[PDB]
RNA sequence: GGUACACGAAAAACCUUACCUAGACUUGACAUCCUUGGCAAAAUUAUGGAAACAUAAUGGAGGUUAACCGAGUGACAGGU
RNA sequence: UUGUCUAGCGAGACUGCUAAUGCAAAUUGGAGGAAGGAAGGGAUGACGUCAAAUCAUCAUGCCCCUUAUGUCUAGGGCUGCAAACGUGCUACAAUGGCCAAUACAAACAGUCGCCAGCUUGUAAAAGUGAGCAAAUCUGUAAAGUUGGUCUCAGUUCGGAUUGAGGGCUGCAAUUCGUCCUCAUGAAGUCGGAAUCACUAGUAAUCGCGAAUCAGCUAUGUCGCGGUGAAUACGUUCUCG
RNA sequence: GCAUCUUUAGCUCAGUUGGUAGAGCAAAUGACUCUUAAUCAUUGGGUCGGGGGUUCGAGCCCCUCAAGAUGCACCA
């Protein structure tokens, strides 16, 4: 879908923290509000706290989850059972 | 919450796609005529007074 | 509650066999508002009729349509329970019109192939008083004959 | 017929016969047809061995029809083994894209299982 | 109900938006009236930032305050 | 292809003439006439009813909040889903599917736009790039005609759903944009009780344009033209 | 007398045969309407009659009490 010339997309605020956080050995969960950032190869090995709307759900990225958007691996709404009307 | 939105619309946003068109007489956001900058229910009042030159009732 | 009788539009003499009635059946088989398509379909069936019956297509069409034309018409009239029917003599204009409508209706349901051959077979099958349109005419005639008693009371 | 485990109708033209294969549709069938130079409108029954080997070779060069089923299957497992919300939406037998689920989208939910609408005694 | 249900809405990704979760503000984002000066607001580049917003920069059209930029200031502004 | 066409003014149709019968309005027929008896359509909608709808277009009495029910921003939501109904689109097909050639519109719109031609690309589109502030330039008309093929099959019908690869807009397309290409090929073979619209360029149907709009499964809305029917015997029943 | 059963939110009753409780009304809260009724949602509310004992654990199994009701004798 997304054009070629444009490429991928990160907010570059997430990119800067990831570069800083990968150099630092004692990595901790990275609190990012950017559900819009696509997972870049360098992201591999870090863990993020994506804002589902209410809380920050923790996602551990792998060498496989690479390519999709960072908010795609977290939910936003919840539905598990209806209730008999009558 | 009307007055604050009107003022914000006049102010320039930080993104081009963030700019929308709101009626200039009232503050109605939807159903705004870009040809006149006037919403559908202010255009009726203005058209029925003769303020807009040439807008006459239609018989087709 | 109307007190006015509707006007009537011209029927037009046919453009080939000069038999008005051809234009009427063309309009009857009309679907999707295609005048062109309908003429082609119908005209092709007369050519198939030539290849098969070795006779004049207009004569065969009249012999089929004239034979299908009914005589009595049963009008529904409910009073308390069900409807007691009433046989009435249908006008000449409606006689041809009803005949054409039945011809088309049983033609678009035959087990045959392209509607050209479908419609061609129905008319040739109706020139010998043995078909699907004939049975419909037979049924209404017998129903009217059975309900001969209430013919005197109409409304 | 003779092309792999597929049995293309014998009384049907070759360009439609290729569509009958799972991995070959209609447009891609024409691509094989033009590339092999074999003229269409040639009933497969009235065809010779010389064409039956070339068509098989190009079909083998393309993606095997039997491997595509496992390819889609690995992909769904690939999508579900990641834990994606889209995978979850595909997981519970629901529209995977953005299709609405309020009053429509029954082609993925099978037959209707009618429940009991609320009781309105008036208010 | 007829006279609601491709209706308000002649365009909900952000904006719209009036809702929820959060991060920030208090004569306030906008206005007048009053004591009082104008030698700005913008925009943009930095750093921290989810962005609000802060700390630094070119200090800005102009016209001497016209409009606005403010201070002080309580009546109040504001409410989809 | 010389008098179309476009838009200013005017003429024209007035029961004006005649026949019938009525006191008189007036009804019917005929004449001539492009048009005959509200020539077709539109705007134009009495007092009032339903305490009908809108405090969320706007304005406003009264009540309520006033470091919060006011304000700014980021993310989510208005797009959910065991279900039911309403309005539409697409179909279940040879009055058709696909391919090739090809004829004939009206209206409207356009300088952050319409975009011709050319080059690349299986295509959406990209690059180059004139022309047009517009009766000048641009926005491919489709059904329709002819030819080839399918030969009645859940199919060369039907397109849903799903996977992958691309293009455009936009900071940004996962929640939640649409387009193209490839892959798959749900249901559905005329739809129960019961219901809706329509009296001629009307119903049915085929395209085209505009509004809001950066973009939008608007199949919606407002307009324009192409083809173009059937029926009305009558008020016994039915609704108002 | 005896043998048998019952005592469970404000009321009428299921609990299950051992991991510590709900159903229907009543009440309240909203929603809903000019406002009510009704309806609809939601909802707080328990010394499982009082003690003892078994069990890791008793509304649940066994005893004694307190209050009633049953079936068997107001000697065949
Ligand atoms: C009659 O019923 C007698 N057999 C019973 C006498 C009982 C005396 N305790
Ligand atoms: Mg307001
Ligand atoms: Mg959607
Ligand atoms: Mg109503
Ligand atoms: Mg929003
Ligand atoms: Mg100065
Ligand atoms: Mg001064
Ligand atoms: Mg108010
Ligand atoms: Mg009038
Ligand atoms: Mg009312
Ligand atoms: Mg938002
Ligand atoms: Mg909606
Ligand atoms: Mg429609
Ligand atoms: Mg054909
Ligand atoms: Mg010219
Ligand atoms: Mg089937
Ligand atoms: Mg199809
Ligand atoms: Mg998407
Ligand atoms: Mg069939
Ligand atoms: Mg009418
Ligand atoms: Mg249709
Ligand atoms: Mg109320
Ligand atoms: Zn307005």
């Amino acid at each position: 879908s997304r054009s070629a010339k444009k490429g991928a997309f990160v907010d570059a605020h997430l990119l800067k923290k990831v570069i800083d956080m990968n150099k630092q050995e004692k990595k901790r969960p990275i609190k990012t509000w950017s559900r819009r950032s696509t997972i870049f190869p360098e992201f591999v090995g870090n863990t993020f706290a994506v804002h589902n709307g209410k809380t920050f759900i923790n996602v551990y990225v792998t060498d496989d989850m690479v390519g999709h958007k960072l908010g795609e691996f977290s939910p936003t709404r919840n539905f598990k059972q209806h209730t008999a009307n009558r | 919450a009307k007055k604050s939105l009107k003022v914000k619309q006049t102010r320039i946003p930080k993104f081009a796609v963030r700019a929308y068109t709101r009626c200039q007489r009232c503050g109605r956001a939807r159903a705004v005529l870009s040809h006149f900058g006037v919403c559908r229910l202010c255009f009726r009042e203005l058209a029925y007074a003769g303020a807009i030159p040439g807008v006459k009732k239609a018989s087709w | 509650m109307r007190k006015n009788r509707a006007p009537k539009r011209t029927v037009l003499p046919d453009p080939v066999f000069n038999n008005t009635l051809v234009t009427r059946i063309i309009n009857v088989i009309m679907e999707d508002g295609k005048k062109g398509l309908a003429q082609r379909i119908l005209y092709g069936a007369f050519d198939l009729i030539e290849q098969r019956t070795k006779e004049k297509p207009l004569t065969v069409f009249e012999r089929a349509v004239g034979n299908v034309m009914p005589r009595l018409e049963l009008r529904v009239r409910r009073i308390a329970g069900s409807n007691y029917q009433v046989p009435t003599e249908v006008p000449q204009d409606r006689k041809i019109a009803l005949a054409l409508r039945w011809i088309a209706m049983f033609a678009r349901k035959r087990h045959e192939k392209t509607m050209l051959e479908k419609i061609a077979n129905e008319i040739i099958d109706a020139s010998n008083n043995t078909g699907a349109a004939i049975k419909k005419k037979d049924d209404t005639h017998k129903m009217a004959e059975a309900n001969k008693a209430f013919a005197h009371m109409r409304w | 017929a003779r092309i792999l485990g597929i049995d293309i109708p014998n009384q049907k033209r070759i360009e439609i016969a290729l569509t009958y294969i799972f991995g070959i549709g209609l447009s891609r069938s024409q691509a094989i047809l033009k590339q092999a130079n074999i003229n269409p409108d040639k009933r497969v029954k009235d065809l010779t061995e010389e064409e039956f080997v070339a068509i098989r070779n190009v079909a083998s060069a393309y993606k095997i029809e039997g491997d595509l089923r496992r390819e889609i299957a690995l992909n769904i497992k690939h999508l579900s083994e990641i834990g994606a919300w889209r995978g979850l939406r595909h997981r519970k037998n629901l529209p995977v894209r953005g299709q609405r689920t309020r009053t429509n989208a029954r082609t993925r939910k099978g037959p209707r299982k009618t429940v009991a609408n609320k009781k309105i005694e008036s208010k």
